[PDB]
RNA sequence: AACCGCGAUCUCGGUGAAAUUGUAGUAUCGGUGAAGAUGCCGAUUACCCGCAACGGGACGAAAAGACCCCGUGAACCUUU
RNA sequence: UGUAGGUAUAAGUAACGAUAAAGGGGGCGAGAACCCCCCUCGCCGAAAGACCAAGGUUUCCUGAUCAACGCUAAUCGGAUCAGGGUUAGUCGGGGCCUAAGGAUAAGCCGAAUGGCGAUCCGAUGGAAGAACCGGUUAAUAUUCCGGUACUGAUAC
RNA sequence: ACCGUGAGGGAAAGGUGAAAAGAACCUCGAACAGAGGAGUGCAAUAGACCCUGAACCCGUCUGCCUACAAGCGGUAGGAGCGCCAGGUGUGACUGCGUGCCUUUUGCAUAAUGAACCUACGAGUUACUGUUUGUGGCAAGGUUAAUUGUUA
RNA sequence: UAAGGGCAGACGGUGGAUGCCUAGGCUCUCGGAGGCGAAGAAGGACGUGAUAAGCUGCGAAAAGCUGCGGGAAUCGGCACAUACGAAUUGAUCCGCAGAUAUCCGAAUGGGGCAACCCGUCAGGCCCCUGACACAUGAAUUUUCAUGAGCGAACGCGGGGAACUGAAACAUCUCAUUACCCGUAGGAGAAGAAAACAAGUGAUUCCCUCAGUAGUGGCGAGCGAACGGGGAU
């Protein structure tokens, strides 16, 4: 339930194709590694090996409205680097 | 030349934070005509 | 150093009668029939007096 | 509130350019009273290529809903309309001029 | 139908009218006027060339009106215009909208500084 | 006192404030006058419009004089 | 010397913020003194170079944009919009300890609100349980990778 | 929003059209930067800052005057010229004329005050007295608080 | 000859006056109601949409979940959006009753720079997570009940100015006002004669008595009661 989305970015995907164990994910800012690597094991049925994480404040922007300038902010989130044990795969494209 | 404000977060927080206005009955004093006058910073502790 | 009364409008105007755009000094040049300053070269053609001075691929 | 016209009804245009000319229903804006009624009050309207070529489009505007009767089945007349529980406990929409149910 | 009269005899009074506008061009309505007054009265091909060479910055944005002018006319006129026929039978620079900004001034004063827009009005006839 | 260099200055292109401001086609002299006149009187002088340069006047600008007096004003200080 | 808004006058005037300084050739572009590349010239060099902390908070990198902002213009920007970007058992902090001081217990004082008063809080100090070498991105690296090591708990 | 360490102080900002029908397409231009068209619409000089669209302030065109002339800029006379049938614009030349407010014995005053325009801006209300104009009753006049009916 | 200038008219520019318009204020009337909170408040933080959230709603069940009643064709909140779905086997919506309801905050397991850090005991998982319990103080006999905090005015109580007026000022006035603090309720306070008076018969409020009796550097000022008429 912690993980919202994966990463799909360039560096993620040279990241991908250098490794083939390491795919990266956007998940719950208050989830801890341990957390992290039981949800990614119960939803793809995978053998997790390592965990990174970084968390990620979320932009400030603009809201432009007919009058003008509203400050506004988006949603802070962390980013969990999941790297598998050798020989695993996790598949986005499929289903 | 040194001017009159020279920042520091943990002395911002100890002088005019929140937990210092609740720790006081004049504190909360302030707190409630702030609230009554429908104030969005209630203190500096909102802000940033 | 500080003006005693606004200026009117007839004096503005008046001090203003010497302001004015300057003229450039445009010859023909007859054979390329078009504009040029007087005294530089002819910047479509390239020439100057008759002679390619500035040649353009 | 319930509406004195629904979509799939016949009503006749009783104000307006396209005075006296009946129509289809083909949808209700409620919040604004209007409702589209089908071959009246065409507009021209300047598309551009965008789409997903343009040019000039005629469709159906809406009409004000207190400008449109509902058809009288028997004489096909614009007229008022009543309800009723004559239809088994059910309310039912019945023209006053002629008392027949609408539908 | 009042409005509907007045519009249709402005509207057949503008079709032998030959003219171009630009607004709000932010730059000094003064200095604008400068250009328009060199300029008014001249035969149309020479103020191209006036205007190509002049040393003002305005004259760039002049030409291209003059220019727009011209085509209104050869549209209007549903031809093309000849060498010499064509001449500034009018031009006008009138002042825009102002913006406004804040400058900084010792000892803690601020004082305002305006940027000034003009419009152009240029009529083109010919020389009858 | 002379000369020299650069920056400012002057001219051109671009951008573009401020203090000040009853309206002004705002000359000089002597008179007059709330007693020191661009503006009144009598004379005199003076074609229309700029630019550079200087500060005699506009009792030039600035802050409702701090000196002085006044108010049954105020504050602070002293003391038998 | 009234108030708000708008617009004048002075005026196309003062000024464009250190006198370290610029010249040329190519590129791109509708547009170039100023943008990008090259050559030459000049200035700092116990700094005007390189780091840590406070403070700031996306200003970082890339693609579009040149309206406004940038004391000129701009194709450029710390500007506008969108996307991306910060990876730790060993680095820093926290978790532990106490100083000034603060909050309190038993008690003391006091129209009220309360004022005091030895355990707790509180770093600017004391402990931390513990590495380096090399490579790699447009943007991170003692954090990623390849070696080489070390430390703490846990099941035999 | 902004300002302030903080307590706190504290703005400006409404209106297209009946309906977005919110301008397909063409022209000039690097570009809607902007405009001229076409089209929509009763109307676009209702085109997005959009109803009406004043003043100060800024322009263009047309008429008349103006480069030998000297003071609050008007006022009273008065040719010529120019427009449209006795009106209207201008004004050669002549006489007279030191703004206004306030404060003062007295101000052209070199005493005070104002850049200008639009908008804003200062003897009001209650109660109780008194005088008076006009009224009702009259050797009497008048109810207060409150109560009843329908309201 | 007009470089320029003056006046008038016409037509534009700027600017946003005026006219017309508005549910946004202001003052009231009548009838209710007069609290919310340890079953965790007021007020916030962070989240939550197909697509970024500025408001709104909602809370990891997150523009919503369940039931009953009403209703009958559109609905999926607003900031000039589309897609994609729901719905006559009755959506959406409306009334009533329920479910869920993160973190801070009296905040209550201990701390703390609000929205965080660190725990102990039992229980279910495997360093690490999910559901409990774990504050204090007056009552009660470990159990039980109450309290704490916030909040419009009106009530009661504890403290209590000064400018000002007296044409100075000290008694006096402003005023038992402003303000600070404590504490109730739908009202509160008062109330049933050791009373007023020179016959009445508990309190409270209104109209009079009356600017009267008194009081007062007898100055400025302050100012009743008995009686009578009412509400009750
Ligand atoms: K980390
Ligand atoms: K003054
Ligand atoms: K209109
Ligand atoms: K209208
Ligand atoms: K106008
Ligand atoms: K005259
Ligand atoms: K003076
Ligand atoms: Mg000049
Ligand atoms: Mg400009
Ligand atoms: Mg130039
Ligand atoms: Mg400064
Ligand atoms: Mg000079
Ligand atoms: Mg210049
Ligand atoms: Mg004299
Ligand atoms: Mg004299
Ligand atoms: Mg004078
Ligand atoms: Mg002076
Ligand atoms: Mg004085
Ligand atoms: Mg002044
Ligand atoms: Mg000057
Ligand atoms: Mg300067
Ligand atoms: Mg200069
Ligand atoms: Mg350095
Ligand atoms: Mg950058
Ligand atoms: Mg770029
Ligand atoms: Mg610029
Ligand atoms: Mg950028
Ligand atoms: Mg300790
Ligand atoms: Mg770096
Ligand atoms: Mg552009
Ligand atoms: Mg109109
Ligand atoms: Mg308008
Ligand atoms: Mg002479
Ligand atoms: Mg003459
Ligand atoms: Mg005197
Ligand atoms: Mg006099
Ligand atoms: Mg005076
Ligand atoms: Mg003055
Ligand atoms: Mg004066
Ligand atoms: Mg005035
Ligand atoms: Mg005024
Ligand atoms: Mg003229
Ligand atoms: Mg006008
Ligand atoms: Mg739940
Ligand atoms: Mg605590
Ligand atoms: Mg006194
Ligand atoms: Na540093
Ligand atoms: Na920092
Ligand atoms: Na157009
Ligand atoms: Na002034
Ligand atoms: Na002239
Ligand atoms: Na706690």
């Amino acid at each position: 339930g912690i993980i919202i989305k994966p990463i799909i970015s360039e560096k993620m995907t040279a990241v991908t194709e250098k490794m083939s164990e390491r795919y990266g994910f956007r998940v719950s800012p208050n989830a801890n590694k341990i957390e992290i690597k039981k949800a990614v094991e119960a939803m793809y049925n995978v053998k997790v090996e390592d965990v990174n994480t970084m968390r990620y404040d979320g932009k400030r922007k603009n809201r432009y409205t007919k009058s003008g300038l509203i400050r506004g902010k988006e949603a802070s989130f962390k980013k969990a680097i999941v790297t598998l044990k050798k020989g695993e795969t996790i598949d986005f494209f499929s289903n | 030349m040194k001017r009159t404000y020279q920042p520091s977060n943990r002395k911002r927080l100890n002088k005019h934070g929140f937990r210092s206005r609740m720790a006081t009955a004049n504190g909360r004093r302030v707190l409630a005509a702030r609230r009554a006058k429908g104030r969005a910073k209630l203190t500096v502790s909102d802000e940033f | 150093a500080h003006p005693k009364r606004r200026q009117s409008k007839t004096r503005t105007a008046k001090r203003r009668t010497h302001d004015k755009a300057v003229m450039p000094t445009l010859a023909k040049c007859p054979n390329c029939g078009a504009w040029h300053i007087y005294h530089t070269v002819c910047g479509d053609c390239g020439y100057y007096r008759g002679k390619l001075a500035i040649e353009k691929e | 509130s319930k509406l004195h016209i629904k979509k799939g009804d016949t009503v006749m245009v009783i104000s307006g350019e396209d005075k006296g000319h009946s129509g289809r229903v083909l949808e209700v804006l409620v919040k604004e009273q209007r409702a589209i009624v089908e071959g009246l009050n065409m507009i021209k309207k300047h598309a551009k290529p965008s789409a997903k070529q343009g040019g000039i489009i005629s469709k159906e505007a809406p009409i004000h809903i207190s400008n449109l009767n509902v058809v009288d089945p028997k004489t096909g007349k614009a007229t008022r309309i009543g309800r009723r529980l004559n239809e088994n406990g059910k309310l039912v929409r019945y023209a006053k001029k002629s008392g027949e149910e609408i539908k | 139908a009042r409005k509907h009269n007045s519009a249709e005899a402005r509207k057949e009074a503008l079709k032998q009218m030959y003219f171009a506008k630009l607004r709000n061009v932010p730059t000094s309505p003064r200095k604008m006027r400068l250009v328009a007054d060199m300029i008014r009265g001249m035969e149309v091909n020479r103020a191209l060339g006036v205007l190509k060479f002049s040393n003002k910055e305005a004259s760039a944005r002049v030409e291209k009106l003059l220019r727009s002018a011209v085509a209104n006319w050869e549209e209007k006129n549903e031809r093309k215009a000849e060498e010499g026929e064509l001449f500034v039978s009018r031009i006008c620079v009138d002042g825009a909208s102002t913006l406004k900004r804040l400058r900084p001034a010792p000892q803690g004063r601020g004082y305002r500084i305006r940027k000034r827009s003009n419009h152009v009005t240029i009529y083109v006839d010919t020389l009858n």
